[PDB]
């Protein structure tokens, strides 16, 4: 079903559970990406940076109000507000800002990520 | 490169124009210090003057 097509692609991402080693799963539709159904599916299962990585246009603002939420490994981060500021300027960036920090000593591996891609103001504010 | 000169030539001019921002103070310095100092000389010249 992983690599099916698109037209029954929206049917079953609603369900599809009857227990399994669904750890494939996540690992496949992380290969094989097509957002709308790592949420549908997510919100029954779990793998994270392996979603805020995996398909561009991000997972959108629609990622983030369960994301950074319960904070993980520091890392995909390193990546993501990275690759903001240079594209996508709807400063998403600033939201997953304080929202990625979330953190008692960090702020190292922040630093070369928000300066090679012209970035300041921004982050001067 | 690939990267390396997207990076500063957006962000270099900040050296550019620190340099002119540079610049004053030195040469402000010894043009206001003339007119002073010398200024300061007739202080005390007319300090001789009247005194004698």
């Amino acid at each position: 079903l992983a690599k099916t097509n698109r037209l029954a692609e929206l049917e079953e991402f609603i369900n599809g559970p009857n227990n399994a080693h669904i750890q494939q799963v996540g690992d496949r539709c992380y290969d094989e990406k097509m957002y709308d159904a790592a949420k549908l599916l997510y919100n029954n299962v779990s793998n994270f940076g392996r979603l805020a990585s995996t398909l561009v246009h991000l997972g959108e603002y629609q990622a983030a109000v369960d994301g950074a939420r319960k904070a993980n490994s520091t890392r995909t981060w390193k990546e993501v507000c990275f690759a903001c500021v240079d594209g996508k300027e709807f400063r998403l960036a600033q939201m997953c800002g304080l929202h990625i920090v979330v953190h008692a000593d960090e702020l190292e591996e922040l630093i070369n990520y928000y300066q090679d891609r012209g970035y300041f103001e921004e982050l001067i504010t | 490169q690939a990267d390396r000169l997207t990076q500063e030539p957006e962000s270099i001019r900040k050296w550019r124009e620190e340099q002119r921002k540079r610049l004053q103070e030195l040469d402000a310095a010894s043009k206001v210090m003339e007119q002073e100092w010398r200024e300061k000389a007739k202080k005390d010249l007319e300090e001789w003057n009247q005194r004698q």
